[PDB]
Order: C-alpha cells, then structure tokens, then sequence
RNA sequence: UGAAAUUCUUGGAUUUAUUGAAGACUAACUACUGCGAAAGCAUUUGCCAAGGACGUUUUCAUUAAUCAAGAACGAAAGUUAGGGGAUCGAAGAUGAUCAGAUACCGUCGUAGUCUUAACCAUAAACUAUGCCGACUAGGGAUCGGGUGGUGUUUUUUUAAUGAC
C-alpha cells in the first residue's frame, strides 16, 4: 500500500519523468572548466550541440543519444 | 583386417544424451566388434578404429559407425543397437519440403499431423511397418528393413500431402494384416 | 571462483527451459 | 605400396551406381550399376542389387591394382532429396567388407543455394 | 577386343613444396600414340590431412592442377581450396548470426582469385541469453574489416606465399584479433578459395615451386 | 512403374572430370523475431530520398479524432505492345489402361512463370475481431532507445569504447 499524495522519494525517482505526481525534468546544468583557460562555461547535461569554449574554441562536450559525453580532461561541477 | 578409422561428428544437441548413454555404448563396440572407441572432445567427434591384432570381422568398423550415426540422428540407443545385432537395416531420410513446399503454420501442422496427438500416429506407423521413425523438425528419418522403410515412407508422405490421420490409420491395419 | 560458472549454467538451463 | 582411387556412389530412387575412378576423376576404372546385377527392374534400387555391384567393382579394382578407395557418396540432389538412400548405404557396407581399404567418406550431394521449382506442383508429389 | 588397361600407363603425382607430403598418389592415362596433353589440365582434390599428415586439417580440401610432366612425374600447382560439407553443416547452427564475406583480388603473381570467409557470433562466458545475434551495424563493420584484411594479405603476397599463409590459419587469427572489439565471434574460417584467372605460364616458376 | 510401355542408347546413353552459355531464385543462419498503411520485404557494396521509437529545462500554440465526395497503393491469376524464354507448367497431344494402402502414373510441353510501358482491382486480402482516448492484476522472456553500478570480459600498455 502507498499514498499517492505523499509518494516515497525512491518510488518517484524510479518513475518516468512525465509519470510522476508533478512532471519535471531529470536533466541538469553543469559548470565545465576548460583545461586551458580555466574559465567556466554552462553546459546542458543532454546538450545536442558540440558546446565550444568561447575564448579557446575547444570542444567541451559531444552529443550522443542521451546525456552528452564530456571531453576528456574537462573538470565539471553540477550547477 | 588393416588399420582403419571412422569419424562421426556429434551435433551439439545430441552430446548430452551421448554422455548419459556412453556407459551402454562402448561395451558392445569394444567387446563384440573388438573396436577401439574414443571421443575427441576437442572436435566433438566419435572416433572408431580397427585393432589389427584383435579385430576379426571386416565389417565391424562400418557396422559400428552406422550404429553411432543412428544414435546421432536421434534414434534411441536400443534401436541403434539393432544395427550392431543385424546386418539388413538401413536409414531413410527425407525432408518435408521434398514432398511439398510447406511454410508457416502449414509446416507446423504437417509435423503435428505426422506425430499425431501424444505421438500416437508415429507409433502406429512404427508398429505396423516394423520400423522406427525420428521426426526431427522438418527432417524425417526412418530405420528398418528396406521393404519396411518404403511402406512407412508412403504412410508418412500421405500425411504430409494432407491425408487425414484417421484414414492413414486404417490403411496401416490393412498392411499390418498382410505383413 | 569457478562456482560462478556453475551459476551461469543453472541460469542457462532455466532460460532454455 | 598403397594405391588410392576414388569410389563414387550415386544413390538414386530407382537405381544405384558404383563408379571407381582415379584420383583426378577423369579416368574410369569400373562402373557397375544395380540394373546390371538384377533381373527385375523393381529391385534395381534394392540393397541386394548394390551389394552385387559393389562386390563386382571391388573384385575388378583389385585386378587393376587399386587397393584403396575414397568414398564420395551422393544422392540425386538439386531440387530432389539430398541424403543418399539405402542403395548407397548398402554399397558402402559391401565395399568395406570386400577388404578394399576405405580412405575417407564424404557426402558431395549437389545442394543448391536456391534452386528452380520442383517438378511436383503446388499440391505435391509422391502419393 | 582390347582390355583398355593393357594400353594404359601410370603416372605419379607430386605436390608443391609448400605442402609437407609431396607424394599424393598416382593416376593413369593412355600411352602415347600424346599422354602429356591429356595429362595437362587434370585436377586432383585431396584433403589437407594427407598432405600435412595431421588430423587438424580433416575438414579442408585442396585442388591441385597438373601443369608439367617430366619422366612419369606430374608437377602440379595450387588451384583451389574448400571445406568439406559435413564441417560447414556442423558450424551452421541455430540461435546465432552467420557473417560471410567474399573478396576478389589479384596476387603479386597476377593470379586473380576469390576468397570466401565465414564467421559466427558467440555468447560471452557469463552470457545468459539464449541467442547471440549481432545488430546489422556490427555485421557490416565485421564484414568490412574482413574484406580489408583479406585484400591486404592477398595483394602483398605471391600465390605460394598465400598458400603458406592458408595452411597455419594465421589469417583466421588476424581476423579474430581485428574483430575482437566489434563483437565476439567463433568459427572464423577462410571458407573457400577460387582461382578465377591465370597469368602466362612460366615453367621456371613451377620448377622453383617444386624445387 | 504395383509390373510394364511410349522415351534415350555401341553414331556411346546414364555416370565421371575440365570448362562455357542462358534465365530465374537467394538454402542452411530462419525464430508468430524485425520492418512497412496494407498487399508484402531475406546475397555483398554504393547512391537517393523516407520512417517509428528514444533523449531534449528547443520551438508553434488547438493546428486535433472519425470520415460520404475524391484520391494513392493493392498477393496470385488475367489483357494490350516490345524483350526474354533455364526450370516448372493451365491447354493440347501421346504410352498404358492390368492391380485399390502406394488408384492417377508417365513423356512432349502452347499461354504463363521473368522484365519494360500501361490496364484489371479480386482473396480464408483473417485477430472469420473498425479507428481514437481513459481506466482495471501479478510474472519473466525478447526487440529498439535512455539512465544507474565504484559488476565480468575485451582493448593483452593503460584506458575509453564494444560484448555480457
Ligand atoms: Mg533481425
Ligand atoms: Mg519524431
Ligand atoms: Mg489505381
Ligand atoms: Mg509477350
Ligand atoms: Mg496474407
Ligand atoms: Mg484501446
Ligand atoms: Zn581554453
């Protein structure tokens, strides 16, 4: 037995994004630090574009089927 | 009695039954036929050889190979042993598509018709015709005397072409009485 | 260990079944 | 001291051939068929016919000098059945009993990748 | 009125130096009235086990064609390779994908030939699925890899060198190494070799092959 | 063939080996599994456009469901005009017409089967079961995508991928 008004956090975490009590995105944004210039760039987790660092024009992420794959050597933090 | 060898490759789906029945397979081969038996696990092929100092019957090697082959096709051990016991047994093999190009559910029903409910139809042919039948998917093998396998083949083929089992069953009684 | 191989076989038979 | 030939066995529905030739296959050593050893055309495919044919070639080959044969058994193949019949099986057994050394046994039936239509028709054949 | 074998004459066939056992039996032909013309172009197929004296090659056959005659010795040259039907029927099994490739290529000797290679998918050690089907992308990639490999070895070699590679099955191991990352495989074999076209005959290149 | 006979055959049949030509078809892998609106679709490689599902904190903002009229495709057979014509083969001919489990068998085979440009628009075209939307049990298998693991294997330098 479960309470629909107050679902368990793990239960909601298992469900699809649109099937929760109040639908919301499971994506997030990241601060990616370019290996060269050490500046921070905001990158979408599921980015569909090869985000490039504006100063150095270096590839920070590459698109894939779902989450974008971050370039090797790029440090990241969740924002 | 010169040094000769035979190799009979075992298909994978017959290896496990070969394991459980190996205890009853090498005695007749090594004792009556005086054959040197072995299975090459690396090649998964049963190897038989004539021992020149011991083997005496020239037809032992070929007789043994057919016995292994009969078990390989799917015939029970005791039925295969009949090849060692006798010398006038042969194996007839033919496919469903040879008789009639059946596909999809038509092929499934043809196999079901030959076997019959609870295998009754297959046993009916086997008893009346004094033969053993192995129904491997669309591949049919018949074992028995030459005149006998032809009779069983005709009864099987009539089933493939669409003849109902009931009518074929009555025909089996008639030929059985003649036998 | 080799007991893990035994586990895979038991699952394989159950799947084939 | 050991000369090899090749023993080609063609096991059809209505007859069995036993043909022994040199290794290349161009030169024929002895060809005997089920019909040449039986009085009634019904029994030409009979195993008994094959045994007589196999024994005759086995005797003839020993006269020539051939002392061992590689068996290449085949059926009609093509759009028809692919497995050798009892006539072929009987011929193989007789050859072994003859004392002629059997080198290697392989099935060389003509198997089509995909073939023309079969003579039966839509309703089948071989009533 | 004439027993044909009174007039026949026997000839001993000798195989290339690339094979261990040169003695490969004998044949017969009518005595010259010439015997050479009938002898030339004659093709003999023999299992590799006999030529190498090892049962590891029980499922492979080599066709050698007669090219020269000297003093009852028939000097032959490599003409083709194939597998026995029983072995092929053994490998081809249910619940797996069959990947077959063919490539037409000419050796350094202008010997145009066609190589057919076959392979099958296999399930991992810990795999539990019944089947090991490969997605069509993987099949296409493996086929491309096999084609490139076969072209590379054939083009950069002579026909004798090609046979010397065929006997130990190095090409199969090379294919296995190249395709290891794409998808696991089994029964990788060079199924067949056809010799389509031939260059101008050079008796020197045959005598050198036969020593 | 149940036994024969029409048929081919000492001018070499059937069988054997080395080739060559033609036209179809893609075995085994092959599985109610995959794809397509349906009919249907199975050798490799390339080009052309098309498509579902999945991922998206992208965009428009009711643009949607069902559908007389009207239109596109529609197995097999079939018609018109060229091409091709290997196999099988309606029609037609012909051998035998004895024997009931093997009782319709054999041989030659026109149209067709294949293809190009158009007609025809029918099937047990079947899940004998309209389309759209909502809700109502558990279980583990499979196909495509995605997420998670400090899981095995490979990469036999690591690794990262790929496969499990
Ligand atoms: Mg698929
Ligand atoms: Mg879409
Ligand atoms: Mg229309
Ligand atoms: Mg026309
Ligand atoms: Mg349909
Ligand atoms: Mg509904
Ligand atoms: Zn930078």
């Amino acid at each position: 037995v479960q309470d629909l008004l107050h679902p368990t956090a793990a239960s909601e975490a298992r469900k699809h994004k649109l099937k929760t009590l109040v639908q919301g995105p499971r994506s997030y944004f990241l601060d990616v630090k370019c290996p060269g210039c050490l500046n921070i760039t905001t990158v979408f987790s599921h980015a569909q574009t090869a985000v490039t660092c504006e100063s150095c024009s270096t590839i920070l992420c590459t698109p894939t089927g779902g989450k974008a794959k971050l370039s090797e050597g790029t440090s990241f933090r969740r924002k | 009695i010169k040094f000769e060898s035979r190799k009979i490759m075992v298909p994978p789906h017959r290896m496990t039954p070969l394991r459980n029945s190996w205890t009853k397979i090498y005695p007749p081969l090594v004792e009556h036929l005086k054959l040197q038996v072995r299975m090459n696990l690396k090649t998964k092929s049963v190897e038989l050889r004539t021992n020149p100092k011991f083997t005496t019957d020239p037809g032992a090697l070929q007789k043994g190979a057919d016995f292994i082959k009969a078990f390989t096709l799917g015939f029970d051990l005791d039925d295969s042993i009949a090849l060692l016991r006798l010398d006038d047994l042969y194996i007839e093999t033919f496919e469903v598509k040879d008789v009639k190009t059946l596909t999809g559910d038509h092929l499934s029903r043809a196999i079901g018709r030959i076997a019959g409910k609870d295998g009754k139809t297959k046993f009916a042919i086997e008893n009346a015709t004094r033969t053993r039948i192995v129904l491997a998917d669309s591949k049919i093998h018949i074992l028995g005397g030459f005149t006998h396998i032809r009779m069983a083949r005709e009864s099987v083929v009539s089933l493939i072409l669409g003849s109902p089992p009931g009518k074929v069953y009555g025909n089996l009684r008639t030929v059985a009485s003649r036998l | 260990p080799e007991e893990m191989r035994k586990r895979t076989t038991e699952m394989r038979l159950m799947r084939e079944l | 001291s050991q000369v090899f030939g090749v023993a080609r066995i063609y096991a059809s529905f209505n007859d069995t051939f036993v043909h022994v030739t040199d290794l290349s296959g161009k030169e024929t050593i002895a060809r005997v068929t089920g019909g040449m050893k039986v009085k009634a055309d019904r029994d030409e495919s009979s195993p008994y016919a094959a045994m007589l044919a196999a024994q005759d070639v086995a005797a003839k080959c020993k006269e020539v000098g051939i002392t061992a044969v590689h068996v290449k058994i085949r059926a009609t193949g093509g759009t028809r059945t692919k497995t050798p019949g009892p006539g072929g099986q009987a011929a193989l057994r007789a050859l072994a009993r003859s004392g002629l050394r059997i080198g290697r046994i392989e099935d060389v039936t003509p198997v089509p990748s995909d073939s023309t239509r079969k003579k039966g028709g839509r309703r089948g054949r071989r009533l | 009125v004439v027993d044909p074998f009174t007039r026949k004459e026997w000839f001993d066939i000798k195989a290339p130096s690339t094979f261990e056992n040169r003695n490969v039996g004998k044949t017969l032909v009518n005595k010259s009235t010439s015997a050479s013309d009938a002898l030339k172009g004659r093709v003999v197929e023999v299992c590799l086990a006999d030529l190498q004296g090892s049962e590891d090659h029980s499922f492979r056959k080599i066709k050698l064609r007669v090219d020269e005659v000297q003093g009852k010795n028939l000097l032959t040259n490599f003409h083709g390779m194939d597998f026995t039907t029983d072995k092929l029927r053994s490998m081809v099994r249910k619940w797996q994908t069959l990947i077959e490739a063919n490539v037409t290529v000419k050796t350094s000797d202008d010997y145009v030939l066609r190589i057919f290679a076959i392979a099958f998918t296999r399930k991992q050690a810990n795999q539990v699925k019944r089947h090991s089907y490969a997605q069509s992308s993987h099949i296409r990639a493996i086929r491309k890899v096999i084609s490139e490999i076969l072209t590379k070895e054939v083009q950069g070699s002579t026909l004798a060198q090609l046979t010397s590679k065929l006997i130990p099955e190095v090409i199969n191991k090379e294919i296995e190494n190249a395709t290891k990352d794409i998808f696991p495989l089994q029964n990788i074999h060079v199924r067949k070799v056809k010799l389509l076209k031939q260059p101008k005959f050079d008796v020197g290149a045959l005598m050198a092959l036969h020593g």
